[PDB]
């Protein structure tokens, strides 16, 4: 589409337009843009620095380059210079601005404002390597499409359920007595109520529940109007404030029903997530698998990684008898360097400074400040020599040759440098707290271990140079959503109110931590309820800005996700290379399931104590339902041990079977002195263990998960090496900061005591008076033990903002916090954040390539051509014909005529569609007219629908009309809607209907029928749930344990609401204590939950404690609880990770180009067309017209009919039977034989018998030889 | 044959059959809720809200429940006939709306609750009785029974491919 195809002198203009640097002066130059939109400093209402003013002005400069550049890019050559897609933005970015110069002269608005922020895309078209990234990330996507189809119709099922159940339900409030004041207590987030019964009866003193608005964040967390059901099943599908949304509807209608909605939203989005990410990894390793050949060329690496090992060998054997009185300093240098003296006296001094530099308090009284500077003294006296002895008797080039005691060599001369400096005195306050952080690097000193150090710096290193592509991606993706998140808020954060938004956009370095934070998932909820208060706060333009916030959680994480592949295709390349009546009651049927029948009877009364009455109705039965049980037990382990005796105990079953039923014992003598008690009634909680050595699911499931440790250890050894050197780095840095002081005003110890001002709302007339204290930040960096504890929250993604936010405002040692001082300090947690978020990866990818090793061990035994050629064997092996129920009587063959086909399939899919969106509109505050037409839908969909079971049942006569499930599911759906229909308009002559309503949403389900790509996805994971569901027994038992033996102990804890634990998070009874750790298991700020137990709560006023003691119920076993909870439900949750690669295998290893049995399971339903009567024999006529209609991928040509499918089918050794009817599986066998490739005779039949040698030996059905009959019926 | 021949189909059309009479008990009758205002002592019913002091006095005034359990007893009546009808020629499908009418069969008597559970908020003390306490098990007989039978009803998913639900 050339224009005009001249050539004046601008044809040189195309030797200066493309010379060579003309990449680099468009590179220097979109990077100074780069940093022109990084200084722009927004202003809330029109306002202008000079800096800001001034580049203003620096844009026309940038207007006029990239104008100056394109034009000559069209004089190069023209519109066919429209060739590159990213030259099309390249015109595109510049056309806007183009036009905003136009709507400058107008003025003598922001639309085009937020266009300039899209021009550092210009710089990835610019420089390439990163042409390679977005073409790499795009060829991703394929795969995962039905996976993200299917979590896309997984939020319109909850949303439509969550807005009919939940319409207008929130709107009560809490007012105070007739004001406008929605009343709180000091956290309580103005949560909602209700007049009527099951939902908060409001005791807030003088307050009373009346209409109108309390809600949820400020307005944008209803259940009203089709788009907000779909954001708040959003949030909550990321698992990430989706305690508030539960307790909210858990507030206003009423507990013990809304908590199966949620439960089930979190454990279908876990499901479907946790498919998402092994689904990424399935289309890159069947690549990586027909690379794995070259074993021969391994084979040629190794030998020469020997011949670089003998070389340099060699050679320092030549360099150490060129320099060689002084010899005999030397062998003493040999002989006490290399002993075992070293191995041993280098540790006394290594182990004597990692604990010289963890010691660290904040005030230490005296004595040990003293001994911190000599041993730093001494310990370098030995670290010199032990250096020195180096020197001397091991060889000069020897020595600085070695990385790690060239490491050795920065060591000795830094601490000498730092000693000095200081005794010359001239150095800064500043810089002495620098030196001290340098010899924190001694702490690798330690790494001179580990065995496969030199292997895993070799994994980790090869990792990154395979990352620093995509690295640099992640990057330059974070600072378009930070330049644009700085046009959007840009200090619209305004809001005249007096609680801090703290995560703001106002700065660049703001909005990059900012968008960080919702990158990494943590409180993104606050975040966007600023974003979409800011503007119009919940409207009809103004919550189109929750795009922003999607946006940049599906796309920041997706390009994150990607890192996890780059890895995996990484990590995946070193991959390849009387007695007798004792004797029968322990094997009786009478004495096993005795004992599985008691102990679900002894749990289930240990479950639901009490537990905090100690005087009720529900313990004296309880106290005989459970010595009696006692009694049982122990005389289960005396029928064991005369069967064996003392020689039993070498079974880990019963090394616990004797533990749990001695203490249980002892109990009956810990009741036979009230008449040491609590304690043993716990240790009766064992029990079900037992039962779990019983299944035999686990032994393969633990089994390789405990293989992959094995090769990770190494990686975990070193990730909590780094908890610890940046345990030591943090406290040394925040030692004494975070102690705030509770008015923020006083800064200081002695002067923060005594009464203050709280200012409720806004406004200085309702002042009330609180007193002050110092508040310590619960987390703070003190000890290296006291600092592990809050570095171990920020790992696990949950809490750091609160934390950051507070390291950034720190200064001077006892002194509070300043407000915005020194935002460099947020780079520690940054880089650390991004560490740890890396050697999680690295853990994680272990794991998935471990697991795939793992599976195919067992197709180690393979002798067969491959896994396509594996499975499409036995798919012809052992398929049969289909159905094919045609009937009689033209009468009725006329009814069948229309129903099965498109007519009927396209007209019942489509008025599930207009079934949807009138199940859409459904808003709230709708009028009565429209409340009348909803009605007439609702009477008028159901007719069809029950018209469509009436057609197909006069159709399908009965028997074939039961047989598919979805017809089943259909008559489930048309009585619930018949009696929905019917119990609404009784009432017309009533809450009660609520569940009824549910039967009308399920027809959307009806949807995913005709979907023949997602439904095989569905159907996959319920084939895969074999290995699964015993894991999931774990699961079940992990929150069995940890509930009861915390209920026992973390009641009593008075439910004080706006203190954490409250009316909604109970630790009392049994359900409520398994979803506080269902809140834990998912990390819903759990890190509140254990302050919130402690030593000085309440202890609820119907509990004892008569006199006095009614501030100590708190227990501090909670640190030894909730952390020890959280490592057994991460690493158990890993085993749902493995599990899933488990079954899936034969799914996550497809191949769907090359045989894909889509193609074969279509391939039956041509045999139907044919084949009508079942018969099960077709006429060798119209098989020739069956070929030519399957697909080109197993059918043929359409340069039909030939003789070459013809040619094909002559070609293959079909057999005729009487009269020449054929089956299908040798038809089957002879068409999938086309596509799996053959010879002529002689090869063909060496494939036959060798064929029935490898189907025999898979064969455990040693008997039915028509199987070798169809082998002489698809081989001869 | 392979649905009714197992003990499966056994155990748990038996249970069924033992909540078909609590249920039929439970309808019938009278013990719903205690009036207890404190005499003028009532019980709630579907039919009749008798008054006791030892005086009875039975008479009647919760329309809905009533009705509604007139549905709950029909589904009752028609998931019967289809069961009986199944052993007898060797049909195994007619299980698959037999099941189906139990099931509606225990949600309408789950409704039938929880009007009764509202229609105590309208009105004095009040407490629970023991045919209250037989709807609840008559509920968990048939819905858990109901959705035992469906599952036992339908073979089993493929498993392996090449028998895809037939
Ligand atoms: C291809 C890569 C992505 C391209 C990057 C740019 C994407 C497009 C950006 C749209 C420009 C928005 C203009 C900002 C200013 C809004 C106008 C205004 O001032 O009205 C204020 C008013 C009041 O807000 P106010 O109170 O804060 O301002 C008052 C001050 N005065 C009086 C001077 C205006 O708000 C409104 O009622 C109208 C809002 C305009 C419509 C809101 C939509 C903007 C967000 C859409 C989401 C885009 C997501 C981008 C990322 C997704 C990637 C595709
Ligand atoms: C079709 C396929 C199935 C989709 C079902 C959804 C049907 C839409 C319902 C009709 C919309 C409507 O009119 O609602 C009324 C409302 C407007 O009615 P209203 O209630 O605000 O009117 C005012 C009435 N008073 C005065 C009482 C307040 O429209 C909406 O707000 C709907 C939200 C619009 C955007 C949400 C659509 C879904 C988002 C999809 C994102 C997916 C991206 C990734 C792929
Ligand atoms: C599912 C696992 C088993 C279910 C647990 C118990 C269900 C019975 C519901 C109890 C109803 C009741 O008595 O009152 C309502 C209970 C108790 O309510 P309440 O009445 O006590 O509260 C008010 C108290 N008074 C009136 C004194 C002021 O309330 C609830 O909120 C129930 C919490 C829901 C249970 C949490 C389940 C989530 C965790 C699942 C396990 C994780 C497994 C992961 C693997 C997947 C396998 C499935
Ligand atoms: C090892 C590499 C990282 C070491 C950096 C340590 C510097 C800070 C220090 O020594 O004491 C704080 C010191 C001690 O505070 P100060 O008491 O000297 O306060 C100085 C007072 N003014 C500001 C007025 C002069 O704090 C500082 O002010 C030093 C400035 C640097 C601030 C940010 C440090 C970098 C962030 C941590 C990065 C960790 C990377 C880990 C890999
Ligand atoms: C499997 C992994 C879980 C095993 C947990 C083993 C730790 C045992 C906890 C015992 C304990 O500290 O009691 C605290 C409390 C009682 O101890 P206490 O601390 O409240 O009382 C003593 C108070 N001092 C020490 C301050 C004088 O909890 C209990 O009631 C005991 C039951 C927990 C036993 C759980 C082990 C079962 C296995
Ligand atoms: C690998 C990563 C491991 C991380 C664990 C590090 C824990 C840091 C301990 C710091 C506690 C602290 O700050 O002291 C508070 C207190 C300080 O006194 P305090 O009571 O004034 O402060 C508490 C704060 N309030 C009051 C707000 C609750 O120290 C104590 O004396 C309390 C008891 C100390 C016990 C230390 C807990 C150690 C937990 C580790 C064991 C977990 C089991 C794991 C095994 C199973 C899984 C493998
Ligand atoms: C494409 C494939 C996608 C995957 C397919 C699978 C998706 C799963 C779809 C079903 C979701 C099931 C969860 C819905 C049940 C929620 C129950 C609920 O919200 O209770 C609140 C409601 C409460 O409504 P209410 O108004 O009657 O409560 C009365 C309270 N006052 C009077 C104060 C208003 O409870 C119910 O109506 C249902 C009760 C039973 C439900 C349990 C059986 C299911
Ligand atoms: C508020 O509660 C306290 C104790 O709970 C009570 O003494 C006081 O009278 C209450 N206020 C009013 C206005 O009743
Ligand atoms: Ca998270
Ligand atoms: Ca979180």
């Amino acid at each position: 589409f050339c224009l005009t195809l001249q050539n004046p002198l601008r044809k040189a203009c195309i030797s200066i337009v493309e010379w060579k640097p003309f990449e680099t002066i468009i590179l220097l130059t979109i990077f100074a843009n780069c940093v022109a939109l990084a200084v722009y400093l927004p202003m809330p209402e029109d306002d202008n620095n000079s800096l800001n003013l001034g580049l203003e002005k620096l844009e026309y400069f940038f207007l006029t380059v990239f104008s100056i550049e394109a034009a000559m890019k069209i004089i190069a050559y023209g519109f066919l210079f429209h060739q590159d897609a990213y030259l099309r933005s390249g015109w595109n970015v510049l056309d806007f601005i183009i036009v905003f110069l136009g709507v400058f002269t107008a003025i003598l608005v922001k639309a085009l404002r937020a266009f300039r922020v899209l021009r550092p895309l210009r710089l990835v078209s610019g420089v390439p390597s990163l042409q390679v990234v977005l073409n790499s990330i795009f060829k991703a996507m394929l795969p995962l499409f039905h996976i993200a189809l299917l979590v896309l119709f997984m939020v319109i099922i909850y949303a439509i359920i969550g807005l009919e159940l939940f319409k207008g339900k929130m709107h009560k409030t809490c007012y105070y007595i007739g004001t406008d004041i929605v009343a709180t207590v000091e956290n309580e987030k103005p949560s909602p109520c209700a007049r009527t019964g099951s939902g908060r009866p409001c005791t807030i003193n003088g307050s009373e529940c009346r209409g109108g608005w309390p809600g949820p964040n400020h307005g944008i967390t209803h259940f009203d109007n089709f788009g907000f059901s779909m954001l708040t099943v959003y949030q909550c599908i990321t698992m990430e404030g989706w305690t508030d949304v539960l307790y909210w509807v858990n507030d206003a209608i009423g507990n013990e029903w809304p908590w199966i909605y949620f439960v089930t939203l979190i454990l279908l989005g876990s499901f479907f997530i946790l498919n998402l990410v092994l689904g990424v990894l399935s289309g890159e390793f069947t690549k990586e698998r027909e690379k794995a050949k070259s074993r021969g060329t391994f084979q040629k690496l190794r030998e020469k990684q020997q011949l670089e090992e003998d070389l340099r060998g060699y050679m320092s054997w030549i360099t150490q008898g060129e320099v060689m009185w002084n010899r005999v300093f030397r062998w003493k240098c040999h002989d006490l360097v290399k002993s075992r003296v070293f191995y041993w006296l280098v540790i006394l001094i290594v182990a004597l400074n990692t604990l010289s530099i963890a010691s660290e308090h904040h005030n230490q009284p005296l004595w040990l400040t003293h001994l911190q500077d000599i041993a730093n003294r001494v310990l370098l006296s030995l670290f010199t020599i032990e250096m020195l002895l180096k020197m001397y008797g091991l060889g000069l080039r020897q020595y600085f040759m070695s990385i790690f005691n060239r490491f050795d060599c920065f060591v000795v001369c830094s601490g000498i440098l730092e000693l000095l400096l200081v005794e010359s005195g001239a150095m800064t306050p500043l810089g002495i707290s620098v030196l001290r952080c340098i010899r924190l690097l001694r702490l690798f000193k330690i790494t001179k271990y580990w065995t496969s150090l030199s292997n895993l710096v070799a994994s980790l290193l090869n990792s990154i140079r395979s990352i620093a592509s995509l690295l640099l991606l992640l990057f330059l993706f974070i600072i378009i959503f930070a330049l644009l998140g700085m046009q959007l808020f840009g200090g619209r954060y305004d809001f005249e109110d007096t609680e801090v938004r703290r995560s703001n956009f106002d700065n660049f370095p703001q909005a990059l931590i900012s968008v960080f934070q919702v990158l990494t998932g943590e409180d993104w909820n606050s975040v966007m309820y600023n974003g979409i208060m800011a503007y119009g706060g919940p409207s009809y333009p103004g919550v189109l800005v929750c795009i922003y916030f999607i946006i940049l959680f599906v796309c920041g994480n997706y390009i994150l996700l990607n890192v996890f592949l780059a890895i995996a295709v990484d990590n995946l390349a070193e991959a390849e290379s009387v007695r007798v009546l004792c004797h029968r009651i322990v094997n009786a049927t009478w004495f096993t399931n005795f004992i599985l029948l008691f102990i679900l009877l002894s749990s289930a009364a240990l479950a639901a104590e009490d537990p905090i009455r100690a005087e009720s109705v529900r313990n004296q039965i309880l106290g005989y339902f459970d010595i009696a049980f006692t009694s049982v037990f122990t005389v289960e382990i005396v029928l064991k041990m005369t069967t064996y005796g003392a020689f039993l105990h070498k079974g880990s079953f019963c090394r616990n079977y004797f533990n749990i039923l001695d203490l249980l014992v002892v109990a009956v003598s810990l009741i036979s002195m009230g008449l040491v008690v609590k304690i043993l009634r716990v240790l009766r909680v064992l029990r079900p263990l037992r039962a779990i050595n019983r299944a035999k699911g686990l032994k393969h499931v633990v089994q390789c998960v405990f293989v992959a440790i094995r090769t990770i250890g190494n990686i975990v050894l070193v990730t909590t090496l780094l908890q610890f050197m940046f345990a030591c780095i943090g406290v040394q840095l925040f030692k004494g900061k975070f102690f705030s002081c509770n008015d923020l005003s006083k800064m200081t110890e002695e002067e923060c005591r005594g009464y203050y001002y709280v200012y409720k709302d806004g406004d200085p007339t309702q002042m009330e008076l609180r007193p002050r204290q110092w508040i310590h930040n619960d987390f703070h960096f003190d000890n290296v033990l006291s600092a592990m504890m809050s570095l171990f929250t920020v790992s696990t993604f949950e809490g750091w903002p609160q934390l950051l936010y507070r390291a950034i405002d720190s200064n001077e040692e006892d002194m509070g916090p300043v407000y915005n001082n020194r935002v460099e300090m947020a780079i520690f947690f940054i880089i650390y954040i991004i560490l740890i978020a890396f050697f999680m990866m690295n853990i994680f990818v272990g794991f998935v390539i471990v697991t795939f090793q793992e599976q195919g061990e067992t197709e180690y035994k393979n002798c067969e051509l491959d896994k396509n050629q594996r499975q499409c064997v036995q798919y012809a092996l052992k398929a049969r014909p289909l159905r094919c129920y045609i009937p009689k009587n033209p009468y009725q063959y006329q009814v069948w005529y229309v129903v099965t086909s498109s007519y009927f399939e396209y007209l019942m899919f489509a008025l599930i569609m207009l079934n949807t969106i009138c199940l859409g509109m459904q808003h709230y505050h709708q009028s009565e007219e429209m409340n009348h037409i909803s009605d007439i839908l609702n009477v008028a969909f159901t007719i069809i629908f029950t018209l469509e079971m009436i057609l197909k049942l006069l159709a399908f006569k009965a028997r074939g009309y039961f047989g598919d499930p979805w017809n089943v599911f259909d008559f489930l759906i048309v009585i619930g809607s018949i009696i929905d229909v019917i119990l609404s308009e009784i009432d017309t002559f009533r809450i009660s209907s609520a569940f009824f309503r549910l039967f009308r949403v399920m027809r959307l389900i009806k949807l995913l029928s005709r979907a023949e790509g997602v439904r095989t996805l569905l159907w996959t994971f319920i084939k895969s749930f074999q290995a699964l569901p015993y894991v999931a027994l774990l699961i079940v038992m992990l929150f069995f344990i940890y509930a009861v033996i915390g209920m026992q102990m973390f009641g009593k804890i008075a439910l004080v609401d706006g203190t954490q634990i409250n009316r909604n998070n109970n630790f009392q009874t049994f359900p409520q204590a398994v979803l506080l750790l269902f809140r834990c298991a998912t990390g819903e700020a759990w890190q509140e939950i254990l302050l919130a137990c402690s030593y000085g709560k309440l202890c609820d006023p119907e509990s004892d404690y008569a006199p006095g003691e009614e501030y100590t119920c708190g227990t501090n076993f909670a640190y030894y609880y909730f952390i020890s909870f959280y490592m057994l439900c991460a690493f158990l949750i890993i085993n749902l990770f493995v599990a899933v690669i488990m079954d899936n295998f034969d799914y996550l290893t497809r191949d769907w180009s090359i045989l894909g049995p889509h193609h074969l399971d279509e391939f039956k339903a041509i045999w139907a067309e044919y084949d009508p009567e079942a018969k099960g024999r077709i006429k060798h006529l119209d098989v020739v017209t069956l070929l030519r209609r399957i697909q080109p991928p197993l059918g043929f040509g359409k340069f039909c009919p030939h003789r070459v499918a013809c040619k094909r089918l002559v070609g293959m050794n079909m057999p005729l039977n009487s009269d020449g009817t054929v089956t299908f599986n040798a038809t089957l066998f002879a068409l999938v034989r086309t596509a799996l490739k053959i010879k002529t005779e002689g090869n063909f039949e060496q494939a036959n018998e060798e064929l029935r040698a490898i189907i025999k030996k898979i064969w455990k059905r040693t008997s039915m030889k028509l199987l070798d009959q169809v082998i002489p019926p698809i081989g001869d | 044959m392979s649905p009714t021949e197992a003990p499966k189909v056994r155990v748990t059309l038996f249970c069924i059959l033992v909540g078909i009479v609590l249920a039929m008990t439970a309808v019938v009758s009278d013990h719903w809720a205690v009036l207890s205002p404190h005499c003028e002592a009532a019980h709630f019913g579907l039919w009749r809200i008798c008054t006791k002091r030892g005086e009875k006095n039975c008479s009647y005034f919760s329309i809905s429940a009533a009705a509604i359990s007139v549905f709950s007893l029909g589904f009752l009546i028609m998931g019967t006939i289809c069961a009986l009808m199944a052993f007898r020629k060797k049909r195994d499908y007619l299980l698959r709306p037999a099941s189906m009418f139990y099931v509606f069969a225990g949600l309408c008597l789950f409704v039938s609750l929880e009007v009764m559970r509202q229609s105590v908020k309208r009105m004095i003390e009040y407490y629970y009785s023991w045919s209250f306490a037989c709807a609840c098990a008559a509920f968990v007989l048939l819905f858990l029974g109901g959705i035992s039978l469906l599952l036992f009803s339908l073979p089993r998913m493929p498993q392996n491919p090449w028998e895809s639900c037939m």
